[PDB]
This record gives C-alpha cells, sequence and structure tokens, in this order.
C-alpha cells in the first residue's frame, strides 16, 4: 500500500458530540465546525489549495445521530466500554536550555471520544501559546489526539500533561522536565 | 461596553450582492415560528434544543432546532417552560430527531411570569431614518416583558418590507441598513440589515447571529433603523 | 459525577490506494462502540455483514442497486478524485528531516543517539555505519512517530566500543532529499 | 480543487 484517504466521522450519546474529519496517511487534512459550521484545514496553507462544503457534513451528522440510536436499541442498550489512554509527552525536536522548543502531548488508545486536558507548569496551569486536535481514528477504532505547548527550556521547570478519561481511575499526569 | 455604531465601512453594500434578495425577504415577510409554554424535547449537538411546535399555517413542520451560541446556554433552558418566537430556515437545516423538520437561532425565553395579565401587549418604537433623517416611526408589539432582540427585529423588518420595499425579489432600494437596539441601562448594538457580498446569501449563516438568544426589556428598549440609498 | 453511559457510532470510508491512483479500494466501515457491525468493501462489491448485529443493514442496502451502482463508482468519483484534490501538498508534501548525533546521556561502552526531527513524509531509511560500513547489529530504534502537525521525528541508537580515529556515520535516506543525508562521529 | 464527502446511508429500521 502507498496512501490512505480517510473520512471518519462520529456522534456520541449521551454528550450529543459530533465529528467530521478527513485523514491522510494517519494525518488530519481537515475537520468541520459543528458549531460554526466551517471547515478548519490543519495547516492554515492547505486552505488556499483546496475547499470543502462544510456546511454538507452535518447532514451526514444528523444521519449519524439517527443510526447511532436504532443501533443503541438493537444492542439492547450495550454501552461502550471505557478504555483508558496511553498517554506521552515528547518535545518537537531535540531540547537544548533557552532554545525555543514544543511540548507535545499524545493521548492514544482511547475511547469514548471525551477527554480533558491540562498542561501544568510546576503545579500550575498554563494557557498562552497551547494548542489541540480533535479526535483522530486508529485502525482499532480508538482515538488519538495531540496537545501542544509551545515553552523556553530552562533547568528548574517540571510540567505535566493532565489527562481526565473515564477509564482512568484518577487523573493522570505525565511528568516531564529537562533531563540533558 | 457597548459595541461601537457602525461606520460605512463595517457594512455590507446591497450593490456588491449579486444573488437574489427575495432570500433576504424570504426570512422577514410574515415569516416566524411562534409557539407558547413548551420545553425541549430532544438535542442534536449539545448546545442547540429541538421543539414540538407545528407550522398552523401551512403545516410544514412539526420540529423545530435552534441553535444557542454555547452548552450553558442551551442547559439554561434545556429543561425550562419556554416561550418561542424566530425566523427559521430549510437549506441546510439538519437534525435528526427522538413530519417536516425547521430550523433556528436563539427566540427562548422563559414563561412564567413574562407576559402581562390581560393580553395586553408592550409597544416598542421603532424610528426609521433614511440617509440619516427620521422618515417614519412606528411601534411593534410584544407579548414579553422580557423580549429578544430577534423577534423585536423580525417585527420592525416585517413592516419595513411591506410600507417600504425593505427588500424585493432582486435588490433593494437601501445600498446599506442596520437596525440599532438602544437598552434603558445605556447599552446598544446593531445588526447588519443587508447580505454579505457575493453571488449567494448563507441564510443560515446570516440568521446565526440571533445566536446570542439576547433578550431586552420591551417596556424600555427602543430601536433604530438606519437605511441609505446608493447614491444619495 | 457523570456516569451515564455512552454509546458511540463511527463512520468510516478509507480509500486506499497502490501505486499512485492506479488500483484503488474503497472500505466503507460502519462502528457501533467498538465493534465494525457492516461494510462495503469495493473489492466485494456489496455490503457484508461483520457481526449479526449489523446483518439488517447489509440484507437492506443490498437491495438497492441505485445505491450499490454509486458506491462500486466511488474508488472513481470519491477516491481518485479526492486523492487529486490534494496531491500536491500531500502526497507531494515534503519537508528535509533535521539530523544530529550527539552521545546518549546514559551509556566501557558509548551509546550514541541519532536523532531525526521535523521530517515528512514518515517513510524515512536510517543506518548507522563503522569506518564506511553497515552496522547490522548494535542499533536500537524508538520507531516512527507521529507528531499529529504533518511532522515526524524518531532517534536511533548505536551501541559502541569507541577506537581513537574510528568514525560512525548515521546515514538518513528520505524523499525530500536525493543524495543520503549522514552525520559523523568522530572517535 | 474541491474535497468530495461520501452521504451516509440510513440503518435499516
Amino acid at each position: 500500500e502507498e496512501h490512505v484517504i480517510i473520512q471518519a466521522e462520529f456522534y456520541l450519546n449521551p454528550d450529543q458530540s459530533g465529528e467530521f474529519m478527513f485523514d491522510f496517511d494517519g494525518d488530519e487534512i481537515f475537520h468541520v465546525d459543528m458549531a460554526k459550521k466551517e471547515t478548519v484545514w490543519r495547516l492554515e496553507e492547505f486552505g488556499r489549495f483546496a475547499s470543502f462544503e462544510a456546511q454538507g457534513a452535518l447532514a451526514n451528522i444528523a444521519v449519524d445521530k439517527a443510526n447511532l440510536e436504532i443501533m443503541t436499541k438493537r444492542s439492547n442498550y450495550t454501552p461502550i466500554t471505557n478504555v483508558p489512554p496511553e498517554v506521552t509527552v515528547l518535545t518537537n525536536s531535540p531540547v537544548e536550555l533557552r532554545e525555543p522548543n514544543v511540548l507535545i502531548c499524545f493521548i492514544d488508545k482511547f475511547t469514548p471520544p471525551v477527554v480533558n486536558v491540562t498542561w501544568l507548569r510546576n503545579g500550575k496551569p498554563v494557557t498562552t501559546g497551547v494548542s489541540e486536535t480533535v479526535f483522530l481514528p486508529r485502525e482499532d477504532h480508538l482515538f488519538r489526539k495531540f496537545h501542544y505547548l509551545p515553552f523556553l527550556p530552562s533547568t528548574e521547570d517540571v510540567y505535566d500533561c493532565r489527562v481526565e478519561h473515564w477509564g482512568l481511575d484518577e487523573p493522570l499526569l505525565k511528568h516531564w522536565e529537562f533531563d540533558a | 461596553e457597548s459595541q461601537p455604531d457602525p461606520m460605512p465601512d463595517d457594512l455590507h453594500k446591497s450593490s456588491e450582492f449579486t444573488g437574489t434578495m427575495g432570500n433576504m425577504k424570504y426570512l422577514y415577510d410574515d415569516h416566524y415560528v411562534s409557539a407558547t409554554k413548551v420545553k425541549s424535547v430532544d438535542g442534536m449537538f449539545n448546545w442547540d434544543l429541538i421543539y414540538n411546535i407545528s407550522d398552523k399555517k401551512l403545516k410544514n413542520y412539526d420540529k423545530v432546532k435552534t441553535e444557542l451560541l454555547n452548552e450553558d446556554l442551551a442547559k439554561k433552558y434545556k429543561d425550562e417552560v419556554v416561550d418561542v418566537y424566530g425566523s427559521n430556515y430549510y437549506v441546510n437545516c439538519y437534525f435528526s430527531s427522538k413530519g417536516g423538520k425547521t430550523c433556528m437561532y436563539g427566540g427562548i425565553t422563559k414563561h412564567e411570569g413574562n407576559h402581562f395579565d390581560n393580553g395586553n401587549l408592550q409597544n416598542v418604537l421603532v424610528r426609521v431614518y433614511e440617509n440619516k433623517r427620521n422618515t417614519i416611526s412606528f411601534e411593534v408589539q410584544t407579548d414579553k416583558k422580557s423580549v429578544t432582540a430577534q423577534e423585536l427585529d423580525i417585527k420592525a423588518r416585517n413592516f419595513l418590507i411591506n410600507k417600504k420595499n425593505l427588500y424585493e425579489f432582486n435588490s433593494s432600494p437601501y445600498e446599506t441598513g442596520y437596525i440599532k437596539f438602544i437598552e434603558n441601562n445605556g447599552n446598544t448594538f446593531w445588526y447588519d440589515m443587508m447580505p454579505a457580498p457575493g453571488d449567494k446569501f448563507d441564510q443560515s449563516k446570516y440568521l446565526m447571529m440571533y445566536n446570542d438568544n439576547k433578550t431586552v426589556d420591551s417596556k424600555s428598549v427602543k430601536i433604530e433603523v438606519h437605511l441609505t440609498t446608493k447614491n444619495g | 459525577g457523570d456516569t451515564r453511559p455512552r454509546f458511540l457510532w463511527q463512520l468510516k470510508f478509507e480509500c486506499h490506494f497502490f501505486n499512485g491512483t492506479e488500483r484503488v479500494r474503497l472500505l466503507e466501515r460502519c462502528i457501533y462502540n467498538q465493534e465494525e457491525s457492516v461494510r462495503f468493501d469495493s473489492d466485494v462489491g456489496e455490503y457484508r455483514a461483520v457481526t449479526e448485529l449489523g446483518r439488517p443493514d447489509a440484507e437492506y442496502w443490498n437491495s438497492q442497486k441505485d445505491l450499490l451502482e454509486q458506491r462500486r463508482a466511488a474508488v472513481d468519483t470519491y477516491c481518485r478524485h479526492n486523492y487529486g484534490v490534494g496531491e500536491s501538498f500531500t502526497v507531494q508534501r515534503r519537508v528535509e528531516p533535521k539530523v544530529t548525533v550527539y552521545p546518549s546521556k546514559t551509556q566501557h561502552h558509548n551509546l550514541l543517539v541519532c536523532s531525526v526531527s521535523g521530517f515528512y513524509p514518515g517513510s524515512i531509511e536510517v543506518r548507522w555505519f563503522r569506518n564506511g560500513q553497515e552496522e547490522k547489529a548494535g542499533v536500537v530504534s524508538t520507531g516512527l512517530i507521529q507528531n499529529g502537525d504533518w511532522t515526524f521525528q524518531t532517534l536511533v541508537m548505536l551501541e559502541t566500543v569507541p577506537r581513537s580515529g574510528e568514525v560512525y556515520t548515521c546515514q538518513v535516506e528520505h524523499p525530500s532529499v536525493t543524495s543520503p543525508l549522514t552525520v559523523e562521529w568522530r572517535a | 480543487p474541491k474535497y468530495v464527502k461520501q452521504n451516509t446511508l440510513k440503518l435499516a429500521t
């Protein structure tokens, strides 16, 4: 095989959440904002080379809901078995003091697709600069997700990617500090 | 602080709209969803609420979905007995339910004690301005103490369509136009009464502005509609 | 806390390409909670239930040729179409990898690290050489890591018994470059 | 260039 383009959507009850996105060899090409009803590209540049009638994804999602109701009912309302995420914190590139770098929090293999992620710098929440992706499909039908925190390496600092998910017994904090 | 009055550059121009103006008119000419004392019965996304309201008129729907600005706004009224007023659309109206359906935005007001003991209606002053001069002034009427700006907007426009051709099948007599609301506390805001430039009018995108479910006090609020002809 | 159970529904249309757009396979799949119920394999030409929960649908949809025709033709109207739509910035997107070699902060023997980051696409070939000749044994990889921003990174260690004069090379072969990238470590 | 979607089918009822 050489390439795979995946159109992935889902609807979740009772959170009544939904998603519609395209994917190229693992990487998101774009996803539709269910609220603003508009295509948001993974990389600003793509929006200049192609387009997508965002408004249309909402229709699939409507059918998706209806379908979930049906399945829910014929499975005798068999609820979803929660699967806790594997969490990893890595740097965008090799770290070197005061040399700007980005922390990536890899949230993988989990379900349902509802999670709470928080960045901690010395036991305290960081906001500015952070960014996150929507839910990414997996061959096993679980999800992936990435959260980003750009920072300035230092000896003194210790960060945490605090993750919350029903499959977890308690919040998970993946510790990360400069050790090079 | 309140929202700054618009400058000319801030206003859509009817001349920069190549599409059919009738699509705008459709939304305000004797066109609205109105229901009394009802409660949501479902939702598509967590920021919207679906109701069982019937198109008494032509029987074109019996399910209405209104989208709100966020989930908190949705939750606040999710279980309350409310009243509904707003301008609905069909093109790109989507949702599942559990007859025809129809969509809308905001237009939700609590029902308890928000009325007048007699069927009495409250009048709201609406002064129209054409090229900066007041041409005509009138009043719209509402049965709510606290009313959504949307209900008043719809009513003002409905009138101005019949008595001043605010809109016609293709194009409008006016180049730009905006409706302004003045609250008894000094707070003001306005809606661009003209379609965005281009050859197509996105009814859902336009109506989405009623998102905030913005409500005002009917006994004290004041409306001003500022219109302008192209050359003068 | 929120204890209500969840019910999930997923839908995936996977377009698989082989040798550019020569051979295409469309795989439509329905997933209830974490289980695929029904699916359409363009190679099969019709819906097949994956679990009994899916049987009604496979049987039902297959009863509509209008539907099946559209689906059979999707390898073209959908798969190949989309492929071309973004080939310039996806299939052909190339970003040169940044390579650097430095000794590990671990390890007598010296553990050499070859960091290769910020590259795209993911197919990448990194090997360790000693005085001009491949190093099969000793190598240890971190694997290919997808950063989520259309950028990849990986670390390839090489345990060594250094000797003054020796030269250990980390060679990298990647689509973004015509000739391989090399970073040496002078012993 | 425009990306096109596959329409979701409704399940058997």
